This record gives structure tokens, C-alpha cells and sequence, in this order.
């Protein structure tokens, strides 16, 4: 039982190699979503603003397969997030770097795919000029990988709506909108596409 | 309305 | 002698690898209880508000237990908190990484059960507008498990009033109410519960 | 000569299981000591004051003995901390995890005892307001194991005055006492004694 | 009492 | 087919003891640039300021090099940056350690050539009296090799024009110039060239 | 060729363990030497200042002599910090833990003489009521090792004028005085020396 | 323009 | 005082 | 002026 368990976990991690990163032969769908909760902080005189988010990534493995009879019928498994290859998707206009708010661990199924929701905290450039205006401000922050093009690493979303279903009520500032925007770019040196999810929020100082 | 809630998240990716 | 205490590890922890976790085939029980020791600081530019408390945590494997008269007639000791499998209880509106104020070191006695206590010191979010006045206000932070559903770890409070026998006399706040309670909760979508312990706390300023 | 201290490390830190702390049949006697060097600052706003001390603790194993002529006439050596076990002696109210200031190396000498004096900054509750006086204030500090009782560890002190003779004569205070008092107290439900060392300094701003 | 000391705690899990 | 990867990896990392540095028998041409993306903070208080920026380096080494044809004709990929030897490139008057704001990874390539463009927060000296005048104020901050001199490390940019394309629209202030200058430099006692590159801002709060 | 360097560093490193540090019967002298950078912060109300600077440090040891003519006549090579052992040479009224703003990498030479120079920032006690005017005021660190008395590390000043010919044009602090005293002191009960360099810098308010 | 985005960067030497 | 003086006082256990 | 040089300082002991 554990017997499985702890055996199939000592079936893909040491008699394996650590997967190398995706390539442009076996390339990799990354879908990632927004899970935001609060507006912690503002900064007029510098321009930086706090945001405390759940960020959920999710890809696929095929060295991370397993046969469910094989192991005591085992369909998903918990893991530290250290066990396992992790994608390097990241925020292009951080100011300091991220703060993890949670544990860092993720879900392992039969067929193979991790999913691994942390909490973060972190700070973007935005003018926030405009937060106590009946319109507010709006900022933007862009996340996409940091070493690989769209032909290794595909970005999804599963919606273009940031779930604000546990934004902190009394907080100090209000959520007019919250957005999640897959964005293809191309160059014109350069064939291979580059993606990234815009992450746009309006927002209001409460009122 | 699970998604807000992390171990439910992970737990259910066709709902998330 | 501390011989045979040195043995007891060994044969616990060098040739059987570490617990995975529960499972919803052997799920765990783990109980919860804070010990509140002071209101640090209100923030009432960003609405947050800073705790010192300490998270007793109990539980209970099958792989920890012995048999004492095997080992030299001992009930129980102490150990680095690393050297063992620990929950991922986890404050869901935290604001900033949590800080540890003590060492991690838990007790394990011979029937497999676990405690272990750290201290620690958490933003979370809380409207402190009102605390400049009396009737006070009371905010709140949910824990629970990161990854872990009902079916797997049954949260669980023996008393529901947050320990104040060690609260700090001189704080600049004081406590009216201090309450943490269990919660279960389902989901639409979804069959398995999924639990929490609630911290409320009224409080206010020393007069 | 040189090659009897490398060949000494190595049998009392690779041929030789660490210590796993006291039991109550094998307990320990460790010994607590400060050196104040300056009280660096005093939040009004929320009740923290930092302290900039030395720590000295000191206790002896027989685990770490040696017979000086079977390794060239030593009889004694420095290592890193992280080579040996160190007591759990914590600040039951701190409101920061501590900073070090110093190394953390160690002197173990043959007879099996230990010396380590880390350069430390803490973080505590007190309540500061009457300092701008000439009564000052006070405040406490209970120094205790977190997980040892008095039948495991015996805190002891050799002084129960804090050495003063290196704080920093042009601080922004000045002390008006000092101590270091070990206090045992027991408990209604139990039999075993709880040691800890309150330290206690009167200080006002320099007038 | 008791409990609200780390060690008289995780030393007695019947009281506390 | 993925393990020709796991195995070219291993090839270069795990069987040969890594590369010790440029000798100066064999030297090493480094270069340098840099993508500006905000100043966001300025300090007349103590004559510091922040920017965040992408700090680009670019080297050859032959301990690197591979054909395609025995490695599933690969051409190139991507590890951490820990697994490689990287320049010691550094800021001369900071005054704060930088913080990463990005992963660390490399993309090496076939004939030993590699990429390395982390996001980094540097905090550096400036006296910024005049930010509001349209001569505005400016900065400078010079980057070479910590250990090693122009006969080991030659430093090069690729245009002494910094790019401003991902240069915050919205940010607190205006770059009117921002380049980045190859100097060099000898001294009294010595034959070596030590080498840096100034890079110089111009900038003023926004009209 | 490129191969005696890895050959006479592995035969360093994986040669046997690191020099247990020095003794008695095998002391060892170690010299510093400060070259100052910027006074860069004060604060009134703690009575603590920043400053940075390079620290110098060197020393010689058996354990790392080679021969040139074995060694495709390699002179000395750099090596990262973390491959030797290094002094313990602290500030002894430090405030906070010190930065390093630089790479940790010493050139070792092939008689044995390790040098190093880490950029640093250091916050320490200091009563700085008296720099807005001409004369300013002085303040005092002492360094001396943590564990060595004066006995097994002798410590030693080159010059006694710390190097000013790199200080911040522009810090809002000019220098007047900055030595680099070597002084020695005994104690009634012990025989020993203990050392110490004494740097005291004299500065003030730019007027 | 190529050459600020960080993944581009890293992938085309002969540009950036 | 030696028992001040970090390196003194681990030297000096009868002191200290 | 080569000893206000952090690499020109640790390559030459004899000036520095």
C-alpha cells in the first residue's frame, strides 16, 4: 500500500535521469492560470506595486508515466517540487525578487502530468498614479519563459479570466478587472514564436 | 468555484 | 543509555525510507492548536497585521512505533524535525514567508505519534480600520492543508479557544476573543471535503 | 604533529555516530552566558527592542573524549559548529529570528566539553515607554531548551550578572542593571522541573 | 499552565 | 531519442573536472551588454540608486565544444547555471548585493559558446541632485572582472548603446542617454591592461 | 596548457582534508589591510553607520606550496574562496550581518600566499552627533580573529593609513582621518596576547 | 527589439 | 575583561 | 594607483 507508494516514488526519480528541459523535437504545453488575492502594497514614489497571487502551472511528462496495476492501482501521487523538472516561467518586469507563500508541491498522475499551484508574492513595475480617481490605473505584468521560445515551451490559458473568487474583501483596494491574455509575438529576425499570458488588472482604492 | 482553493485545484485539473 | 537512543534512530530512520505522505487508502489524522503570544504590529497603510504565535501539530505512523523493551526501556525522544515526514499545514492569507522563532525539533513516542511545536511570526491580511477605539475589530486567517484534501489529512482542534496563558501583558494590542475553530467545506464539482482550522481574534489597543 | 589534529577530526566526526541529546537517564548540564554590547534600537510603536549580546554556552560529552598522547599531545581543537550538536537554548519571546554576527566555531577540548560564543542580534517583546526618564524600563527575556524539561537539561549559569564590560560606552542608552537569573518552575499536572534564565536590563536614553 | 511552555508541551500530549 | 540529450549533458559536466578559469596561456574574450529596463528607485538621503536591468554575457570555450552527428545531431541547449564555469563580471561601487530577479540558465552551443542574460537589481553610488532639472542628473557605474586582468579576461561590447526597447513606458523618470563604454586602462607599477564598461545613464523625473 | 591547472588544483583539493586550521605547534600570521569606499549611511537614532570597502586579507600555508617546474610552470592560479580555508577575521561591533558586494575568489601562489579582497558592507556602533559640523566625529571598529588568540593567528598591518584613492567622490561624507592601527592586549589572568586591528575613521558632513 | 526579450536573446548570438 | 573578548573566553572554561 | 584595484591588488602582493 505505502509499499506502492514508496516504490513506484522509487520507480521515476532515481533509476532515471533528471529530464534535461523540453526541446524543439519534444517540445512541451505549459498551460498557466491566475489565482489573485490581494493588492498588498503601492509605491507612488518608486512605481512598484505588491501582488499575492496562486499561480498554477501544469505540463506533461512522458518519463513520469507509470502503469496504475503496476503499483496498487495508484492513479496520482503528492511530491516536493524539488523532485521533479520545473518550468522556468517567469515574471519579465519583477522589481524584487519573488517571495514563495506556500509549500512547493505538486501532483504527479499515472498518465503523467504534474500540477503545482504556489502561492507568491511579488513586485512589478506600475504607475499607480490614479488609484483613488473613480477609474483607478491599470497595470500590467508579463509572464513567459525565460530560456525557451514558443517551439519548446507552448503557453496556454484555460481562460482569459484571473479567478478572483477569494480576493480579500477588506482590502485596500478594489478589482475592476483582472485579465489573462496568451499573446503571440513573432521578430523579425526570427521564425520561432515567443509567448507570454499579459497579466492586466484595473484597479481602484477603496471606496 | 474550486480553483480559488489549492489542494482542490491540484486535485482537479479538468474543473481548473 | 543515550546508546541505545542512538540505535532506536538508526533503526527508524537509516535502512526504511521515509513516509510519502497519506494516501486516501491510509489516511492520517493531524490536530491542530495555536498559542498566541502577541499582535506584533498593525499596518494600517497596506492592512496587514503581524502575529507571534506557536502551531502545536499531532499525528500519528504506523512506521515511527517500536517496541520499548527492545530498545532500552524508552518511551519516546526528541528529533530534528527534518529527520521525519511533516504536514504542510499552511496559513491561506499570509502576506508575507512565514518566519520560524524556534527550533524545529519534534517528539516521537514509541506508539508512532508525533508532536511538535515551532514559533513563528505571520503577516496575513486584516482590516485594522477600527483599532482606535474599543469594541475592536476581529480578523481572521484560515489553515490547512496545501495538498491534502479531507480524504487524506483529517485536520482537527482539541480545544477552540487559542491558548492566552503566555500572551504578552505589555502588548500594545490586547485580545478579546481568540477562536479556532474547524470548518469543512465541499465544493459543486466535488465529493471530498476539505478542512480548515479558522483563527479569529478580536483585539485592541492597551488603555 | 599536524596530521594527528586532521586524523583527531576524523574519528570523533565520520567513525563516530553525533550526539542525539540528552535522555532523562544520561541528562546534561548546559551552561548560559551574556555579554551586552549594545541596545540598538526601541520601537515604541510596537514593542520591540533589539539587543546586540555575545551567548556563551558550554556543556561536555563523553562522546567527545579523547586521551591527548594517542594524538600528539593535543588537547583541544576549533570546528564549525555544524560539526557537533549544539542546545536548543532559545528566547521563548523573540519577535525576529536571530541574526548571527560571528562565526559559530567551537571549541571542543579533550575532557570531552565544548565552548561557543556566537555574536548574536535579537528581537523581543518589551514595552519601552518610560525610557526618556531616569527610572527607565525593563525588559525580560526567558532563555530555556525548547523540548528538554530540567530531568533532560540542567541550565545552569555560572554569573547572574550579564558581563557589561564591552558594551558600547557611547550608546543611545546606558545600562542601569543586568542580569542573568535561572529560574526553575513546575507545573500543578507534572513532576519535572522547567528551567529557564530570565535576563533583565534597566536602561534609560542618555540624559 | 503547562501548555503554553514548548517543552512541558510536546512532553505531555494527555494534558495538552 | 530525449536521452541523447540526458547524455550529451553528461558528457561535458560530470566527466570532465570543469574548467578553472582563464589562464592567461589561454585567455578569454567576455562580452558584455546590458537591456535597461527602469530606474526604480533614488535615495538623496545616502546616494544610492536602483536599477533593474538584463544583464547580458557572452563567452568560447573550447572545454565546450561537440559535434552534432554523435549526439541525434543536437546543436545546442539549455542547463543551470550552476553547471558551468561563469565570468566573475562585477560592479565596482555597489552598495547593496544584486538580486536575481530571473532563473540562471545558459544556453550553450556547439562550437562551446554560451549565453547567460539574467535580470538583476543593482544598487549603486550616484549623487541624483538635479533629477527634476532637464539637464536632469547622471550616473555612472563601472563593470569588470573581479580577479582577473586584461591579459585573462577581455571585455567587449557589441555597440556601446544600451537598449531601451523593453524600458518601462510608465516608470518615475526620463533616459535621455544610456551607454555602455569599453575602457581601458594601465598602471604605473604594471604591464596589464584592466579592462570595464562604463555604463553611463542620463535621466530626470518626467515631464 | 589549460590541463596543469586542473591536474595541480586536483591534486590541492581531492589531495587530503582542508588544514585543520592553524595551531600552535604550527601558527600562522595573517594580514589585512582596508582600502575604503563609502561612508554611505548614518543613522542618528541608533547610533549605528554603514560603510563599504575591501577588506584585505593574506597568509601562507604549507599544505598549499607546489612546484612551478612540475606544473607546465604555472606561477599561482585563482580558485573560489569556498576551495581554501580562510581566517576568521570579524568585526567585533558589528550591528547586522555583513554583505559581500563581490565575488569571493583568492589567488593562491605557488609558495603558498593566499590573497583575497571580498567588497563588504558592514553596519557597526558609532556616535555620530557631531558631523554636521568642521571637526565630525570618530568612529572605532576592531577586528581580530574569533577564536585564534593572538597566539596562532598573529595579525599585522602593511600600511597604517587605510587606502582612500577609490572613496566615492560624491558621498554626502568626506574622510579626514582613517587609520589602521595594529594594537595588542593581555589579560590579568592568561598569558597570551590577543590582536586586534583597530580601524578609526574621522569624517563628516560634505559642506 | 529580439534582443530585449530574454529567451530570444539567450537563442540568437549572432544578434544580440 | 577576558570573558569579553570571544577568542579568551572559549580558551578559559575555568574562567569563564 | 594599482592597489585601488580589487584585481590588480590580489595579482601583485609585492606593491600591495
Amino acid at each position: 500500500s505505502q509499499a506502492n507508494l514508496m516504490r513506484l516514488k522509487s520507480d521515476l526519480f532515481n533509476r532515471s535521469p533528471m529530464y534535461p528541459g523540453p526541446t524543439k523535437d519534444d517540445p512541451l504545453t505549459v498551460t498557466l492560470g491566475f489565482t489573485l488575492q490581494d493588492i498588498v502594497k503601492v509605491d507612488s514614489s518608486t512605481n512598484e506595486v505588491d501582488l499575492v497571487y496562486y499561480e498554477q502551472q501544469r505540463w506533461k511528462l512522458n518519463s513520469l508515466m507509470w502503469d496504475p496495476n503496476e503499483y496498487g492501482n495508484i492513479t496520482d501521487f503528492r511530491t516536493s517540487a524539488a523532485d521533479i523538472w520545473t518550468p522556468d516561467i517567469t515574471a519579465y518586469s519583477s522589481t524584487r525578487p519573488v517571495q514563495v507563500l506556500s509549500p512547493q508541491i505538486a501532483v504527479v498522475t499515472h498518465d503523467g502530468s504534474v500540477m503545482f499551484i504556489p502561492a507568491q508574492r511579488l513586485s512589478f513595475m506600475c504607475d499607480p498614479t490614479g488609484v483613488d480617481s473613480e477609474e483607478g490605473v491599470t497595470c500590467a505584468v508579463k509572464f513567459g519563459s525565460w530560456v525557451y521560445s514558443g517551439f519548446e515551451i507552448d503557453l496556454k490559458t484555460d481562460t482569459d479570466q484571473v479567478d478572483l473568487s477569494s480576493y480579500y474583501a477588506s482590502s485596500k483596494y478594489e478589482i475592476l478587472s483582472a485579465t489573462q491574455t496568451r499573446q503571440v509575438q513573432h521578430y523579425s529576425c526570427c521564425p520561432e514564436p515567443y509567448i507570454d499570458v499579459n497579466l492586466v488588472v484595473k484597479f481602484r482604492e477603496r471606496r | 468555484g474550486c480553483c480559488s482553493h489549492p489542494a482542490c485545484n491540484v486535485a482537479h485539473p479538468e474543473i481548473c
